[PDB]
């Protein structure tokens, strides 16, 4: 089951990290939110959970759970706010991240040199969390 | 007592000595906050609860539009420098989306004149010592309490409320809740 997500992770890890390079940095924050979540959960899955294709097999559900939860809410949010400008909402950059956890943005993001579409992928991947369980 | 830190005000890590009693960092363009001050006029609705007579302050931020951000900052500082902040505030605030003046200095200035103020004042303030001190004061003010780039009103040494901590079920009364936290921090 590892290679199953690794194929997309290998390409998705890079592809996601690809189309954000020379294309012209174009940094933000909410951007880093899905990126740190997208990479964290996809990795946590292959990097670990997605490996025991035979026992209790259910370590990934928790990992996938977080993927979309954040994903769906990272997709279905600021985006809607954009056409319905609301007070609490505003602009931002970088965004803090206590509990140490090295760089996080100071590198995962800046370590390089229309996103609306991105919204559909996560919203879709959401159901993948349930079916994959087996 | 059902009321505690976390879902009312964000607890900073270090206050800024000598900093204004109540200071708001906002932008003239980019944030949805446009409604914050233009629609809910929170800075205005909230000032109405002035406790004991605490004075409020308004600051602009440097992000977005590199030079434009900084340029608008001077403009805002120029406003505070003339003392004619309230009058030009809205016209210039509303001047961004509803007039689209985001251009050069001489342009950004032109609308400033249009706000019903005489140029003889704006001219001196364009570079005067007072203005230079004010533009820097912004950045500094923000930097002392690490902003990030969002609308937030901090209270004398105290912290700013958590807009996401409160509730959003009464766009109207929301000011009261927004204003209940500020009042408390002022003398408590
Ligand atoms: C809203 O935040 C994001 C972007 O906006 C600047 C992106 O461009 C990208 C990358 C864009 C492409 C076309 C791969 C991602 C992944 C993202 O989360
Ligand atoms: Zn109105």
């Amino acid at each position: 089951a590892w290679l199953l997500m690794a194929f997309t992770a290998l390409a998705l890890e890079l592809t996601a990290l690809w189309f954000q390079h020379v294309m012209l940095l174009k940094p933000c924050v909410l951007c880093i939110y899905e990126r740190v979540a997208l990479f964290g959960v996809l990795g946590a899955a292959l990097i670990g959970a997605i490996a025991p294709k035979t026992p209790l097999r259910y370590v990934a559900m928790v990992i996938w759970l977080y993927s979309a939860f954040r994903g769906v809410q990272l997709t279905y949010e600021h985006t809607m706010l954009q056409l319905y400008p609301s007070p609490f909402a505003t602009c931002d950059f970088m965004v803090r991240f206590p509990e140490w956890l090295p760089l996080d943005k100071w590198v995962p993001q800046v370590f390089v040199a229309m996103p609306q579409w991105l919204l559909g992928i996560f919203i879709a991947y959401l159901i993948v969390a349930v079916l994959v369980v087996i | 007592a059902q009321y505690e830190d976390g879902k009312q005000y964000t607890t900073l890590e270090k206050p800024v000595a000598g900093a204004p009693q109540v200071l708001e960092f906002f932008s003239f363009f980019c944030p949805h906050a446009y409604q914050f001050e233009e629609v809910l006029h929170i800075s205005d609705n909230v000032k109405k609860k002035l406790p004991e007579g605490v004075k409020m302050t308004k600051y602009h931020v440097n992000f977005m539009g590199g030079d434009l951000g900084k340029d608008l900052t001077q403009a805002w500082a120029v406003a505070m420098a003339l003392g004619v902040e309230d009058k030009v505030t809205v016209p210039l605030f509303e001047g961004v989306q509803k007039t689209q003046t985001i251009r050069s200095a001489s342009d950004i200035r032109d609308v400033f004149i249009n706000a019903g103020i005489k140029g003889e004042e704006y001219d001196a303030a364009w570079n005067s010592f007072v203005v230079k001190s004010l533009v820097a004061q912004q950045e500094k003010a923000a930097a002392d309490v690490q902003l990030r780039g969002v609308p937030a009103m901090f209270v004398n040494g105290k912290y700013q409320l958590n807009p996401q901590g409160m509730d959003t079920s009464n766009m109207d009364v929301f000011v009261q809740q927004y204003a209940d936290t500020v009042k408390y921090l002022s003398e408590k």
